[PDB]
């Protein structure tokens, strides 16, 4: 690999400069809490769970209490770990549940109703890590993202935007959800304030309480009733049963460089490993960014993994991910042989690999 | 989805990727408690061989299941240099988020970019199925007539991803950059 650059002044695009702390994020609001909660004192993870919970005010669109997702932590002393707080099903969840009566998929049931939510995991991800490797209470985190919910916050391009375009689709289909970002029969405009009571007393529930006013609380109550109510299959058994996780990372090594991403339940970190494990046996640099070469090998490489992953990926507490074949770098290898560089592979001729003499 | 990275001032790093899955999710609030569902069971696999919203496939492995995690392509990454914390990213985008933060670190790695000038690239994506090569707009016509000569399927496409990232320097120096893709996003520090 060449040499690396933190930029200079010479070029086009600059970064943003701190000699302290950074935190970096979808959002300016959110953002700048994590900045003050640095500026605080707070680490890392302080800053991150204080974000995670602001996003979940000023970006509805994905941030969020009601969903889930990964944490990836990597202490000053060089330990590197994995937080798994990805949604659960239902225990009532089965196999066919979302084919409609000729046995084809439904997009609707696993999208739009209420079939389509897993038990949410946000809290009890935020908490684990807050826990163990962050260094303030829950309630001076959620505190910044309560505030915002109680007092409102103005509506910005992204938050009005997204509410016309993929808000409109949804939002104003369900009473409670109208009654909150839908004003005067349209959807919140640029400029408006938007105030979220119901959400500021879920926070401050949660902050008092702990996660488990989310698990066993008065909020996993709400939750139950609405599914039950709505044919929602979500149970108050099933959210006194999740569990975030902590899982090893996922790791590899690219010409030096040691990379670290998210286990299974995600593929992410195996295919990100395994993509650069093939691209390694060639010379990138040499061919440049934007190079018809470089994109050749690439898309090409990428076909193999997103082939292997319709196959072999998954819940690892439920099949066994065969996480070492698809990061061992002789497979890679095996792969990268395959990848003819004046001549794409049709996605027809390609197939899930063959993982036995890698394992 | 949504991702945001963080780094303190111990040298400390964190990097999350959450989300309801698609925007808004399932657009319902439970109850009055003002939090909005989550449509993540659109992750597993509904019927064998069928495609998700992302027009992802699987089998047995990710088949819907109770109390099953249905599989992610969520990516915190985290790339470690000499030792020590270099790169934190991450980004949202379904199944382009492996290639989005591929690119973020071949970008890196391989062409020397600076944080800021690797998140503002173009990018491109292939996922086996659609058997097609996504592009944004960005890349030069002549490089995409050398790859539909390779037998590429070109399709231009919209913007795909929003990463937000932190590279670090060995001496301590914090270099970020939000993704030009979303508006009023924002990396910031002291
Ligand atoms: C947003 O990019 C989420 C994509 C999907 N739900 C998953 O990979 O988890």
């Amino acid at each position: 690999a060449p040499p690396v650059s933190y930029g200079v002044e010479e070029d086009v695009f600059h970064p943003v400069r701190a000699k302290q702390g950074m935190v970096a994020s979808v959002d300016a609001t959110a953002t700048q809490v994590g900045v003050d909660i640095l500026k605080e004192g707070g680490n890392a993870v302080d800053a991150a769970v204080a974000v995670g919970y602001a996003l979940a005010v000023t970006h509805p669109q994905a941030g969020n209490l009601g969903g889930g997702g990964f944490m990836l932590i990597r202490s000053k002393n060089g330990n590197t770990t994995a937080i798994d707080f990805r949604e659960m099903a239902p225990a009532k969840a089965t196999r066919d549940m979302f084919l409609d009566d000729q046995g084809n998929p439904d997009s609707k049931k696993s999208l739009t109703s209420h079939l389509a939510s897993g038990t949410p995991g946000t809290v009890a991800g935020f908490s684990l890590a807050l826990d163990k490797y962050g260094t303030m209470p829950l309630n001076k985190v959620v505190q910044p993202a309560f505030k915002l919910a109680r007092d409102g916050f103005i509506v910005n391009d992204a938050l009005a935007d997204d509410l016309k375009t993929y808000g409109s689709e949804v939002l104003p289909n369900h009473e409670n959800s109208k009654a909150i970002f839908w004003k005067e029969g349209e959807p919140l405009k640029k400029g408006d304030t938007l105030v979220q009571a119901n959400l500021a007393k879920s926070l401050e529930m949660i902050a008092e309480n702990g996660p488990d006013e989310f698990y066993k609380g008065t909020i996993a109550e709400q939750i139950a009733q609405e599914m039950q109510k709505n044919g929602g299959l979500i149970t108050k058994e099933d959210l006194a049963a999740y569990k975030a996780v902590e899982r090893t990372p996922i790791s590899g090594d690219y010409r030096g460089y040691q990379v670290y991403s998210m286990p299974p339940p995600s593929s992410g970190g195996i295919h990100i490993v395994q993509i650069l494990n093939i691209l390694e046996n060639f010379d990138m640099k040499k061919y440049g960014f934007g190079s018809a070469d470089a994109m050749q090998i690439m898309a090409e490489a990428e076909k193999y993994a997103y082939a292997d992953r319709s196959e072999y990926l998954g819940d690892p507490d439920f099949v066994k991910v065969p996480w070492q074949a698809l990061t061992n770098k002789a497979y890679a290898k095996s792969i990268a042989d395959q990848i003819d560089i004046n001549k794409a592979k049709p996605s027809s001729e390609i197939r899930p690999g063959k993982l036995a003499p890698y394992e | 989805t949504t991702h945001y990275s963080v780094v303190d001032k111990d040298g400390n790093a964190v990097a999350v990727t959450y989300t309801l899955n698609t925007t808004f999710g399932t657009g319902i609030v439970a109850g009055e408690s003002g939090i909005l569902l989550n449509n993540q069971m659109d992750d597993f696999s509904a019927k064998p061989g069928v495609p998700n919203v992302y027009g992802l496939v699987g089998g047995d492995a990710n088949a819907v299941g109770p109390n099953k995690r249905p599989l992610s392509s969520m990516s915190p990454t985290i790339v470690v240099k000499d030792g020590k914390t270099w790169l934190v990213t991450g980004s949202p985008g379904g199944s382009r988020i492996i290639t989005t933060v591929l690119q973020m670190v071949v970008n890196s790695i391989d062409y020397g970019l600076n944080v800021a000038e690797a998140t503002n690239a173009p990018r491109f994506h292939h996922q086996w199925l659609p058997d097609e090569l996504r592009v944004e707009k960005g890349f030069s016509p002549d490089t995409l007539k050398l790859l539909e000569a390779k037998g590429q399927k070109v399709a231009l496409k919209e913007a795909m991803g929003s990463t937000q990232s932190i590279m670090v320097g060995p001496d301590g120096e914090l270099y970020g950059a939000s993704d030009p893709r979303s508006v009023d996003d924002l990396t910031a520090g002291y």
